[PDB]
């Protein structure tokens, strides 16, 4: 059925965008990662690295 | 995952698996997963000889 839009109607049949985001775990290696930025390194003195 | 693990070595002169020493490094990984059992190469067959 066509959706008919009506650019002067109210809310409801204005043009609503939902995009959807499919995430599993697969057996694949890391493909989709984000990771932390890397800090500033220190140098002559006793730190966690 | 699977590493293919190459050397190039053109020190070779032509004998048939001359003496040395060598050693191959890691390239890339990949996953699949079946029971292989098999294997076979193909060849180029259009230039034959
Ligand atoms: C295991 O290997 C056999 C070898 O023929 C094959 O028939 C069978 O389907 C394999 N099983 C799985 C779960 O891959």
């Amino acid at each position: 059925q066509s959706y008919g839009f009506r650019p002067t109607y109210g809310v409801g049949h204005q043009p609503y965008r939902v995009v959807v985001l499919s995430f599993e775990l697969l057996h694949a290696p890391a493909t989709v990662c984000g990771p932390k930025k890397s800090t500033n390194l220190v140098k002559n003195k006793c730190v966690n690295f | 995952y699977f590493k293919i693990y190459s050397k190039h070595t053109p020190v070779n002169l032509g004998r048939d698996l001359p003496q040395g020493f060598s050693a191959l490094e890691p390239l890339v990984d990949l996953p699949i997963g079946i029971n292989i059992t098999r294997f076979q190469t193909l060849l180029a067959l259009h230039r034959s000889y």
